């Protein structure tokens, strides 16, 4: 059928303020396609829409965007979800962060706070095996939901509290991360991690509102997560 | 350790407020309890549930339990959405001596009954 | 002189599997270097890898490297160097423990319904090999490989230049590679980044098809920018089609299925996969096992359905267990795109683009070469190339399954081992004049000025329908013949399309233009030689010509650039190794 | 724009453009209940005091809650107080792990809270009455 697009647009050099532009993309009803698909034909009729994409099979992560209030990747989220008879499809950029441009929002908050928990492994080289490290699938099933995070910001982006402390506090995806290595065998330096974030924000401003785990592509879970470094954090310090 | 904050880190203010959470939530039982089991209050009745060693005790426990939740709570709040400085010290200010006062007239209000 | 500069002692175009193992081992040497990319480094396609890294470890049974060279070798079809490819499976363990070592999410070892063994990586049966030899950790080991690797340069501190679109190398009036010119996707802004080496990693481009595996960045700049400053390509006719891909989808799908035991069937009920290869059933390599279901739609033999003239991957035989705890990522882009829970029901798979086997031909330590008068290798001043933009002559003619993970590690912590060294050797490379620099912006100009010119989506669709009809699994010199005509046609009317958005703030168009002339350049090459070779070897399969020439194509053909102007086509070849090996008869 | 320094990126932040589930409604009022409650214990305590100070105050005190437009705000602030102490609850038996962690879980949670806490609303409404 006929499709009412929604979309958010914004050029630093043209516009001096964001709108929403109205577009039509006539697809053919034979089957469902992914909101990509649509952006990308779209793009043909209009070459200035610009927005991230790639694999193409939701696991790079790039095409992170607010879909009519919920966000979600563009590469898997079909016009079925997204299609009510005489309303609009409103896309756009992930809120909180800064618009580079259209749909391309500015990540470096996000990945700047990934860095902040110290995303690899730690091992004091002490005791070295003679091969690989030992790790018993019991030990290596704890990293199961906390390694297969692609760092798409939906989780970050829907969290009020990273809205306010973009800096101060971690946010969902960095204290899954934090998580991947507090509870990971190989890693000996748990104890100087946890110290690391007894402060104020960088884990306590997490209200368990699960928004986070709400729109999860990958159906991770930060908050149970986060749950975990938290009590990590009383046992240590109480 | 942020001098607003209570308490000396996160883990610190995370126990307090459910340490006083817990508290609080007797007392508040402990104070329902009553208003439901009385019907028509009397003025004999009244002083007669706040003459109580236990009420009394009971009763500045909570307030004090209050200060301690209220100031790390409203603390939380204000780090969110007051950001310029000057403003929110400001409001702690008047928020503490709030809990404070709180606290104080409770004291002078129990002691007189 | 107007362009900004930036001096580095090293610059790794690319932040794929090869690009950051290169740019860690670089940096590790103190070594100052600048690692480039089109997107965040952790959404390159490596990413999307599954099945595993094939090494022999030795722990889910003994084994040796030899075997590895011979379960290879055969693989290729005695068209992969013994030379390089002993290298690779002989320094392979030490590499990938190393990997370990560096936090790998690898599986492990120990108790499981009817098996048993330690903490090793978990080693996957897979194609290619007698027994199991692939190191993988879930269905997705390149997810894990390349996060791993990414940690690891945020922790060594790498310079990395984050969505920076390279345009053309720049060359010394010596004619040596002296850098190159990129292009700030964010800002807009040009500049030139000088280099003492310059290594390029920008994958392969299996984007000139209609249906690939392939992520829509995959579009051969690297190819591009060696063919237009002058530097050949080997075996650009080589594309390895891989087997199991998804009908309609194009999106890939485990070749660990079979090796974890999954069916591959025809309509009939039978495994038509054991009536090809008698003995190696589904194992059979790469190449084969393709014409094999491709064959079957051949005789109007073929399943059908909304999707399209499929074969099913049965797999739902195995236990809902071992599929979730071994393939999680394959149950899921089932249900997403082929709309069929594998734990019921078999995969709409299909023979798709996948591995590009051809590239900029270079040494074992990541040096690119180039003919010489007489036709004796050279190697090229300041360049150098790993990953799947190279052919460094290690897959041959087919890439057996999970190596090329292992050769992004491998030769990519190879040319960064190697760099000082190869750099003394050279010597000193002397300065590029605002022409040489002038050069490389003409591309990026042209777009920009060019704006009635025509619309590029077109020319872009017209290429890789004719790649994808012309230079199938199966082809023939009539059709080459058209396509290759057909190609210098869309080339020509390539030179008039046009630009419409002319912004700096992220201009995802002129990018994808400029992506456009890799397409293009990339296509071409394949296309001038897929023609050229007279033999139906590994992924190559002529129906003119049904029989590999074992005396007169045992080589590498090279296409011979001249960058815009007239091409060429000539030959190469590596017998000589430590343990020695000889051709024979390839049966799967 | 500072002096002589342009432009400075827009953000997506329209929050009637943004769709929050049931459990981001759950934890935002216990946030808003917090505050109510804060002011509401100094009205408390100044009912109290009157309450206690003598006879003719506590019928001072006993007449002030005859008013029914005061009779309302007795009314919200018990509400906002008794929503606050279940949605609390609620909140402290995840932390320790009286709840599960998932998603579906953390909406039934909600739910039952806000039943819980409509019914103790209505009991203060008789109460105050
Ligand atoms: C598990 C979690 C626990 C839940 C926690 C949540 C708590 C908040 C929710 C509140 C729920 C309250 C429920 C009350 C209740 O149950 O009412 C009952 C109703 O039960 C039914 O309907 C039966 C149905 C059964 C179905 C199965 C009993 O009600 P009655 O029938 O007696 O009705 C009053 C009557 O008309 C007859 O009324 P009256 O004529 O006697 O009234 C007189 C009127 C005026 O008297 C005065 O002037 C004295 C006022 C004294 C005020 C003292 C305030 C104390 C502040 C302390 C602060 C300490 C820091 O009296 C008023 O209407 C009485 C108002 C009482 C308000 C009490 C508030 C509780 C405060 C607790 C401390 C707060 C802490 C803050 C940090
Ligand atoms: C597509 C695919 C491939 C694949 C696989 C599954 C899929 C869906 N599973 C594999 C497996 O189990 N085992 C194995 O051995 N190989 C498997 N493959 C193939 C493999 O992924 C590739 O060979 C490998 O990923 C290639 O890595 P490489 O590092 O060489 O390339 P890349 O990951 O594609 O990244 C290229 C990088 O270069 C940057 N780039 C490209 N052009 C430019 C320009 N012009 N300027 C700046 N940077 C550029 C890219 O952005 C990217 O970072
Ligand atoms: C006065 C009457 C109001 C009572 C409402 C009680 C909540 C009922 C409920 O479960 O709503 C779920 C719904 C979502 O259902 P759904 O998640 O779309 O579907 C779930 C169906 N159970 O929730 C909402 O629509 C928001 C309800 C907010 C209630 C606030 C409590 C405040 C009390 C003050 C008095
Ligand atoms: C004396 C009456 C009370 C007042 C004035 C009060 C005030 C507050 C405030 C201002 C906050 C912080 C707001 C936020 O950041 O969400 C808060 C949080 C909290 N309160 Fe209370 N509170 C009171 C009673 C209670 C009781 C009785 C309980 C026990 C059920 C409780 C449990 C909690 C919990 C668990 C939190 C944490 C919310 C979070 O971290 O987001 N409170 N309170
Ligand atoms: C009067 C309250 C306004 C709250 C507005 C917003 C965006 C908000 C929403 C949620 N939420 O959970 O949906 C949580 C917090 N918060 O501060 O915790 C928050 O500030
Ligand atoms: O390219 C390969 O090595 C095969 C592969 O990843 C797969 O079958 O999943
Ligand atoms: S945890 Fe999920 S939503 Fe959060 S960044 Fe990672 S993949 Fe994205
Ligand atoms: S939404 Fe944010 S508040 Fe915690 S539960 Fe998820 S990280
Ligand atoms: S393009 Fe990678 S997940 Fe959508
Ligand atoms: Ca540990
Ligand atoms: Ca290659």
């Amino acid at each position: 059928m006929r499709l009412e697009f929604s979309i958010y647009r914004y050029n630093p050099d043209v516009d001096d303020a964001p709108r929403m532009q109205d577009y039509t993309l006539e697809a053919d009803e034979g089957r469902d396609m992914m909101l990509l698909d649509a952006l990308i034909q779209l793009k043909e009729k209009d070459p200035s829409l610009s927005f991230r994409r790639s694999c193409r099979e939701g696991v790079c992560g790039s095409d992170g965007l607010n879909m009519n209030g919920k966000n979600g990747l563009a590469c898997i989220t079909p016009i079925s979800a997204l299609n009510q008879p005489g309303k609009k499809i409103v896309i756009r950029p992930l809120p909180g962060l800064p618009v580079i441009r259209d749909l391309v929002v500015d990540m470096g908050q996000f990945y700047a706070q990934y860095e902040k928990i110290k995303p690899y492994l730690l091992n004091n080289g002490q005791n070295p095996p003679a091969r690989e490290h030992l790790q018993m699938p019991e030990q290596r099933e704890k990293l199961d939901g906390l390694y297969e995070c692609i760092l798409c910001a939906c989780c970050s982006t829907s969290c009020p509290s990273f809205w306010w402390n973009p800096d101060k506090f971690i946010g969902p995806a960095g204290l899954l991360a934090a998580y991947r290595f507090l509870i990971d065998s190989r890693d000996t330096e748990t104890d100087s991690r946890l110290d690391g974030l007894s402060d104020a924000f960088s884990v306590f401003r997490c209200h368990s509102i699960m928004n986070c785990v709400s729109v999860c592509p990958k159906g991770l879970n930060p908050t149970r997560a986060i749950g975990h470094i938290k009590s990590m954090l009383l046992q240590r310090n109480a | 350790s942020n001098a607003s904050a209570l308490g000396r880190n996160g883990v610190h203010d995370f126990i307090l407020v459910r340490a006083t959470a817990i508290v609080l939530t007797l007392y508040i039982i402990y104070m329902v309890g009553f208003f439901a089991t009385s019907g028509e209050l009397t003025y004999e009745v009244w002083i007669g549930f706040f003459a109580s060693a236990f009420t009394k005790v009971f009763t500045l426990l909570a307030l004090f339990s209050i200060l301690i939740h209220a100031w790390i709570g409203m603390w939380q709040v204000l780090t969110d959405y007051v950001k310029p400085l000057a403003l929110r010290l400001m409001l702690q200010l008047v928020i503490v001596v709030a809990l404070v006062v709180y606290v104080i007239y409770g004291f002078v209000v129990v002691w007189g009954v | 002189m107007k362009l900004p500069v930036r001096e580095f002692d090293a610059v790794v175009i690319g932040a794929g599997g090869a690009g950051m193992r290169a740019a860690l081992q670089i940096s590790q040497s103190g070594q100052t270097c600048a690692l480039l990319s089109k997107v965040f480094p952790t959404r390159s396609h490596t990413v999307s890898a599954q099945g595993g890294i094939t090494v022999a470890l030795g722990n889910t049974h003994e084994d040796n490297w030899e075997w590895h060279m011979y379960d290879t070798v055969k693989g290729s079809d005695y068209i992969g160097d013994q030379d390089a490819i002993e290298y690779m499976c002989k320094t392979g363990p030490e590499a990938i423990l190393e990997l370990e070592h560096m936090g790998l999410p690898f599986s492990r070892l120990d108790d499981g319904r009817i098996y048993q063994r330690p903490f090793g990586g978990q080693s996957k049966n897979f194609g290619g090999e007698q027994a199991a030899r692939t190191a993988a950790a879930a269905d997705r080991t390149g997810h894990a490989l390349l996060h791993t690797l990414y940690q690891q340069n945020l922790k060594n501190h790498t310079t990395i230049f984050s969505e920076w679109y390279a345009l053309d190398l720049v060359k010394n009036q010596d004619g040596a590679v002296v850098g190159c010119t990129a292009l700030c996707i964010e800002t807009g802004e040009v500049v030139y980044f000088k280099a003492r080496a310059t290594v390029l990693a920008t994958g392969g481009a299996g984007r000139i098809y209609q249906s690939t595996t392939n992520a829509h960045i995959n579009t051969g700049d690297g190819v591009g920018m060696a063919i237009r400053a002058g530097v050949p390509v080997q075996d650009m006719e080589m594309w390895q089609f891989h087997p199991t891909g998804i009908a309609g989808a194009g999106v890939l799908v485990t070749e660990g299925c079979r090796g974890e035991g999954g069916y591959l069937l025809n309509k009939h009920g039978e495994r038509f996969m054991e009536r090809y290869a008698p003995n190696a059933k589904d194992l059979a390599g790469r190449d084969v096992v393709a014409r094999s279901i491709m064959i079957e739609i051949r005789e109007g033999r073929g399943c059908d359905g909304p999707w399209g003239p499929h074969a099913k991957l049965k797999l739902d035989h195995l236990g809902k267990e071992v599929l979730e705890s071994r393939l999680p990522g394959i149950l899921e882009l089932s249900r997403t795109f082929a709309h069929v829970d594998p734990v019921k029901e078999p995969i709409p798979v299909i023979p798709t683009c996948h591995y590009m086997m051809g590239g900029i031909p270079t040494k074992v330590t990541g040096q690119a070469l180039t003919v010489n008068e007489k036709g004796e290798d050279v190697v090229v001043p300041g360049l150098f190339a790993v990953g799947e933009i190279a052919c460094v002559s290690v897959h041959g003619a087919n890439r057996l399954g999970g190596n090329s993970l292992l050769d992004l590690v491998v030769f990519g912590r190879a040319a960064g081992l190697h760099l000082q060294e190869s750099i003394a050797e050279q010597g000193a490379l002397r300065d590029a004049s605002e022409s040489d620099v002038e050069a490389s912006l003409d591309r990026l100009n042209r777009w920009n000025n060019n704006r009635n010119g025509e619309d590029p989506v077109a020319i872009r669709k017209a290429l890789q329908e004719c790649m994808q009809h012309n230079f199938s699994v199966f082809r023939e010199g009539d059709a080459m013949a058209k396509g290759l005509e057909q190609l210098k046609v869309i080339r020509e009317r390539l030179k008039n399309a046009r630009l419409d958005d002319t912004s700096s703030e992220f201009n995802t168009q002129r990018v994808e233009c400029l992506e456009l002339d890799n397409l293009m350049e990339t296509a071409y090459a394949t296309a001038v030689s897929a023609n050229f070779r007279t033999e139906s070897r590994g992924a190559h399969s002529r129906f003119d010509f049904p029989d590999r020439d074992d005396e007169n194509w045992l080589c590498h053909s090279l296409y011979l650039p001249e960058s815009e102007s007239m091409t060429r086509r000539s030959v190469n070849m590596e017998p000589k190794l430590r343990p020695a090996f000889p051709p024979k008869i390839r049966t799967y | 724009m500072i002096r002589n320094v342009k432009k400075q990126r827009p953000v997506n932040l329209d929050l009637q453009t943004i769709r929050f589930p049931i459990t981001a409604i759950a934890s935002i009022l216990h946030r808003v209940s917090g505050v109510i409650t804060f002011v509401a214990v100094g009205i408390l305590l100044w009912l109290l005091g009157t309450s206690l100070s003598s006879p003719e105050g506590f019928e001072q005190a006993s007449a002030i809650m005859g008013s029914f437009f005061v009779k309302f705000i007795m009314w919200g602030i018990l509400t906002a107080l008794a929503y606050h102490v279940v949605v609390g609850i609620r909140h402290m038996m995840m932390d320790f792990g009286y709840l599960e962690e998932t998603f579906e879980a953390g909406k039934r949670s909600a739910k039952i809270s806000f039943v819980i806490t409509v019914v103790l609303s209505l009991l203060a409404g008789v109460l105050v009455w």
